[PDB]
């Protein structure tokens, strides 16, 4: 019944193209660490003992479900990592968030190269463009704020399209 | 020569269609603005001539349109001696979005004017239908390729929609060609056989106009 | 437009009627275009749909004057597989690229109408006394893939003597191309006999279409 481990990530996004780094992080409710940390992927548990977790030119073999726990029973909820190869990717800061939190989007290009153009989709509605990049930055969660998203824009001249996001918010009584 | 498309957004301007110009007799240019973002503040477009001379007031709708983008388009009357005169128009847009100023001008097209020489055509009938018989009119060996196709019918002109009209092509003998083309109903060649292939270019004379009469049978 | 550089395209082009029924030979071209000098290499691979073996396959790479880089590959293709709605896939990699370009094709759908083709020909003009123009009309047929030519006393002339424009819709769910043909006073003196033929999926018997022409 006490407070499980989360897992924290940073860069927020948990799809990133390959080749990119991120690093995972087991709860501040254990600060002056007291005890190792046990990182799960997949299953197998990793060699890392400590408190965060990095992934360097990140490998499609390093995908998947990721895990932490510390010196009781209960393991942090799973946190799936997806890495990708396209030429845009929709990258946001948490698939399913609680009423209130904050969202953020961005339609991230490939290599980083320039994306021009940008226009982010929601539900097949036009929800922002702009003449270059820029993020969605959605301060208050809402109810409409849910449906699935996607962003297009130009990128060395040419067209592309991300593949779709679904993105839902809870409330509570 | 590409400080043209300020912030990505990019202008094109037209130029008066022959028809506007010589039947109607009244001739306007069009501005239109693309991929402008949605902002407090709506753009700044101004209208000028290089000769210096004032201009008559303008038109202008904004179109929030479905891509998220916004447009904005200016029509503008023009005195129609004045263009073919070879006057010089331009159209300058200019927003806080934006760095460098948009410009784009434009101005009758120049070179060697050789008249159109017009011949109009008709199907025989087919086996599928007997009621329904298929014009063609071709125009060809004229410069500049600014052309205005139409037809007639008793007096009447035919609704643009009515004919399919394709873009110049040029040819071996240093001028342009189009093809034209009217379906037709059988009530209507019974009401009259006449049919008329209207063209208005530039050059052809007296009245800047050309045509070549038809019919079946 | 100056700078800002444009990534590679490729493009797929699809067999012509002509190639298909006449010369009996029919060869897709896929077409890359806006490569750059790289140092990798820039695969191009054909494959089929059905899982089935492909002939080899040609390649020219020819540096354009705009400091691009081109690279064409024409297959060989059986007449056969091809209208029994075959599908053939072009798949070029590039090493500096995320995904990679593919694009297809295969025998264009719907119901297939033959074509109605008319003949004319023009009255001479105080402009010159020994040119008269030709024209040709093909209309109501689908699909759109249609090859167009002439002949003129057994002599199928040569491709840029005429011009032909790109099919269009009409109000009778069918499309209709037109074709012109300048010629000399020489020629009709040589034989009156002037033909447009037209090559289509649908016509019969011989996939052939033509309508015979003349001045005077
Ligand atoms: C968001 O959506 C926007 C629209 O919803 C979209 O804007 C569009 O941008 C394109 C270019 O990116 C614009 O194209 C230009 O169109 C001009 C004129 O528009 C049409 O109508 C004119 C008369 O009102 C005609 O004179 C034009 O011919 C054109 O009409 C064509 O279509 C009709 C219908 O079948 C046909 O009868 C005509 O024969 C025409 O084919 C043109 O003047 C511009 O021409 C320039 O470019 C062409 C080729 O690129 C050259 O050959 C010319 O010489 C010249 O340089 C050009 O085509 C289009 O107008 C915009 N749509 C709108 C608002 O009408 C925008 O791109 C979208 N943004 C994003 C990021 O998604
Ligand atoms: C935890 O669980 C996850 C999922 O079960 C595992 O992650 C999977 O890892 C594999 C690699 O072993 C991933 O597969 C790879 O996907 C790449 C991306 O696919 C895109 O591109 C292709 C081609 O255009 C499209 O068809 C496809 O739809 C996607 O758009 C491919 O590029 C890879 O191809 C190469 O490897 C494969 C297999 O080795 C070969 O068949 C190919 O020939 C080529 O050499 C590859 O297919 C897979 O996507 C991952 N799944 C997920 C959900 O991400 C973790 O590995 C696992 N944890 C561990 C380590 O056990
Ligand atoms: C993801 O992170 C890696 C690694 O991070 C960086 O390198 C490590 C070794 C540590 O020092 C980290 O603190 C540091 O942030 C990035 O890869 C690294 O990229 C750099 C260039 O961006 C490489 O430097 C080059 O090294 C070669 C040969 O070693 C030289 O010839 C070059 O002149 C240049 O110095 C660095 O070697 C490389 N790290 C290794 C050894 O793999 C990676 O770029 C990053 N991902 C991104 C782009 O965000
Ligand atoms: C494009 C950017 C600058 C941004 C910019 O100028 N931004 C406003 C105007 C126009 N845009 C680019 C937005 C239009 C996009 C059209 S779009 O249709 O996509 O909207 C500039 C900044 C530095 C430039 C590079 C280096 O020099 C090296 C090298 C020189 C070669 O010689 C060409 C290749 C290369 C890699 C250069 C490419 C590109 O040149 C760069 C990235
Ligand atoms: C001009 C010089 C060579 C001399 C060559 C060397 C590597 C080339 C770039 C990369 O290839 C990546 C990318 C591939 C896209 O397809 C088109 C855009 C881009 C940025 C290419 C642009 C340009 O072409 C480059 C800078
Ligand atoms: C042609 C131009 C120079 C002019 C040079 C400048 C940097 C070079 C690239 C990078 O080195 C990374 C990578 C190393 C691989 O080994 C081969 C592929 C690749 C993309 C290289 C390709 C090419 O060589 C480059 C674009
Ligand atoms: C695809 C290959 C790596 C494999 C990588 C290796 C070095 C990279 C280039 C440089 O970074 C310079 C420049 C930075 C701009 O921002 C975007 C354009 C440009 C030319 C980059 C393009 C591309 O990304 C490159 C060729
Ligand atoms: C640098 O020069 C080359 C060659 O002029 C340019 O390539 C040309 O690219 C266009 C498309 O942008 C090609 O047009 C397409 O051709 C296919 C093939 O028939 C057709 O199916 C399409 O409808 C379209 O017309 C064009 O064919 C191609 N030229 C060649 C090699 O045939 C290239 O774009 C230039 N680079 C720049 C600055 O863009
Ligand atoms: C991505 O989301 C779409 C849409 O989800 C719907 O809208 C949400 C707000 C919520 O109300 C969901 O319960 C809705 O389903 C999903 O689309 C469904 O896809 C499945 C295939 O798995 C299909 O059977 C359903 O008919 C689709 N529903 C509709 C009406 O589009 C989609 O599945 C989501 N991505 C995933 C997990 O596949």
């Amino acid at each position: 019944v006490p407070q499980k481990p989360k897992v924290s990530l940073n860069p927020p996004w948990n799809r990133i193209f390959k080749g990119e780094n991120v690093t995972l992080t087991c709860n501040g409710n254990n600060f002056f660490e007291v005890s190792s940390t046990k990182w799960f992927h997949n299953g197998s548990l990793s060699e890392e003992t400590n408190s965060s977790l990095n992934i360097v030119n990140a490998k499609f073999e390093d995908s998947g479900e990721y895990k932490c726990q510390h010196q009781q029973v209960a393991e942090s909820e799973p946190v799936y990592l997806e890495v990708f190869s396209d030429w845009l990717l929709l990258q946001a800061s948490a698939e399913v968030v609680m009423e209130g939190q904050p969202l953020f989007l961005r339609c991230h290009g490939w290599r980083n190269w320039d994306v021009y153009k940008v226009i982010y989709y929601k539900d097949g509605e036009a929800l922002k463009y702009w003449y270059e990049n820029h993020a969605i930055s959605i301060t208050n969660a809402a109810a409409e704020d849910s449906g699935t998203y996607y962003c297009t824009g130009k990128v060395w001249q040419l067209d592309y399209e991300s593949e779709p996001l679904n993105i839902t918010v809870i409330k509570a009584p | 020569p590409c400080d043209s498309n300020p912030r990505g957004v990019s202008a094109y301007l037209s130029r008066p269609s022959p028809f506007d110009l010589f039947i109607r007799k009244s001739p306007t240019i069009t501005c239109l603005v693309v991929d402008l973002a949605p902002s407090k503040g709506t753009v700044n477009l101004t209208w000028s001539r290089a000769s210096g001379k004032p201009v008559n007031h303008s038109t202008r709708k904004e179109e929030k349109q479905r891509n998220g983008t916004l447009t904005v388009t200016s029509t503008l009357p023009v005195g129609t001696r004045d263009w073919i005169e070879g006057e010089t128009y331009q159209c300058r847009v200019t927003h806080p979005h934006l760095p460098r100023a948009l410009m784009r001008s434009t101005t009758k097209t120049s070179g060697p004017r050789a008249a159109p020489e017009v011949y109009a055509f008709a199907t025989p009938e087919w086996p599928g239908s007997r009621d329904k018989r298929t014009l063609a009119c071709l125009i060809q060996n004229f410069m500049p390729e600014d052309i205005s196709v139409q037809w007639l019918h008793n007096e009447v002109q035919l609704p643009d929609a009515r004919h399919s009209t394709t873009q110049p092509r040029k040819t071996k003998g240093s001028g342009f060609f189009v093809f034209s083309r009217l379906e037709v109903t059988r009530a209507e060649w019974e009401q009259k056989d006449e049919f008329i292939c209207r063209a208005v270019h530039e050059a052809a004379s007296p009245s800047q106009t050309v045509q070549r009469a038809v019919s079946v049978n």
